[PDB]
């Protein structure tokens, strides 16, 4: 609760209006895997569709709370149709982006003053506090479709490079094949699944997105940004791994590696490597520069 | 093999379209539930005005014989 | 060992390919649209009934002042 008056004496005198929102830990279970760390650095930003695009980045400190007299609210405290996003980190390796929406808030702000609301993006119940001082369908979809268009172009670019090389293969990474099977040259089974998952994988924190955003010329030219999502959907996919290889050695890994210059590499089990090319218009650079940086 | 590429795109198009069908129906269901709650509160919120003004009519009509 | 790697991939292909089917139907939206019009007709019916009673009560108020 102290965070509200802290903002109103320091940031509320820099930003006009504020809506004070409390998030249960069950809603936190969406973003963070297997961790309950305190949410100080959490950055809330706004993002509004179909007119113009802008974000304003601010920390509201979160602490776990016993202060509701109602038992049910035991937990953490921190043009309608648009988005807010909370970017959550700690000292360790954990980054999450949560999306709060409107028309849960303007209806929710209706009278411990508290009311329950629903999430649209990641459906759970949240609770809104009101302090005594106080075109639908295209709007969420864009961050999906934009990124998925990139995937299609990247996938098509792979095909063009295979069209360069008489449509077979070449091995760029020294990985010994697991055995010299006779029943291995049906590896057409593998490459199809690449175009299965690469098109069905879309998230804001893809590897090539971080490859687009480069602080330096030299160190990103020397550095590789990789992600491996497993085959066929068993488990949780990892994005944004840094290489300051073993991925080709172990199975269940369609490795994908992007340089900062937009050059991509699809690596199959067995060390087969296909180079891919990226195409980004300055609109796309403007969008990724806006959100990511 | 170049022929299997198309097959990979066809299955991927099917899955990507099904994701939107499922997401769109779920969000329509949840938001329509929210607006049924909203119209419930709306009709109650002016039924309050109705009953406040009815009580105003009776409370001032009790003062009619004190205003004649 | 490549044998167990292949067996895990094969059983994985079975269940992971099985996870693909999804279903959707259109008629639910049209029935949902029909119910709103029905409820609107019903609310208009009760509204006009209570309007006729409200118009009648003023007439009774003018009529029974004669008895005094």
């Amino acid at each position: 609760m102290d965070v509200h008056i802290d903002n109103q004496v320091l940031s509320g005198l820099g930003t006009p209006l504020l809506v004070h929102l409390f998030v249960p830990d069950t809603v936190m279970a969406e973003l963070c895997p297997n961790r309950v760390p305190n949410c100080e650095g959490a950055w809330c930003q706004t993002l509004f569709s179909d007119r113009t695009g802008l974000t304003r980045v601010c920390r509201v400190f979160a602490a776990r709370g016993m202060l509701p007299g109602r038992p049910s609210h035991r937990g953490t405290f921190t043009n309608p149709f648009h988005v807010a996003a909370l970017r959550f980190y700690d000292e360790g390796g954990l980054v999450g982006e949560l999306q709060i929406y409107y028309l849960s808030l303007f209806e929710g702000a209706k009278r411990a003053l508290v009311r329950g609301i629903a999430h649209i993006f990641s459906p759970h119940a949240l609770y809104v506090v009101t302090y005594p001082e106080l075109s639908i369908l295209g709007a969420p979809e864009r961050e999906f479709r934009f990124l998925i268009s990139v995937a299609l172009r990247i996938s098509a670019s792979f095909r063009e490079k295979l069209a360069m090389q008489a449509w077979t293969a070449q091995q760029e990474i020294p990985v010994v094949i697991p055995t010299s099977y006779s029943r291995i040259y049906k590896n057409s089974d593998l490459i199809r699944e690449a175009f299965f998952t690469v098109q069905t994988r879309v998230s804001w924190e893809s590897c090539w997105v971080k490859a687009t955003i480069s602080n330096a010329p030299k160190t990103p030219d020397a550095c590789l940004w990789i992600d491996s999502h497993p085959l066929y959907e068993e488990g949780a996919s990892a994005w944004g791994k840094v290489i300051d290889v073993a991925l080709g050695t172990d199975g269940h890994c369609v490795h994908l590696a992007t340089t900062s210059d937009g050059q991509a590499f699809l690596v199959l089990p067995g060390g087969f490597v296909i180079k891919g090319q990226l195409a980004l218009t300055p609109e796309e650079r403007g969008y990724i520069l806006a959100r990511h940086g | 093999s170049p022929e299997a590429l198309e097959l990979a795109e066809r299955e991927a198009e099917r899955a990507r379209s099904e994701r939107w069908d499922r997401c769109a129906q779920v969000l329509k269901n949840r938001l329509l539930r929210v607006e049924l709650d909203g119209i419930m509160r709306d009709h109650l919120a002016r039924a309050e005005e109705i009953r406040q003004d009815l009580d105003a009519v009776v409370a001032f009509s009790d003062g009619l014989e004190s205003m004649q």
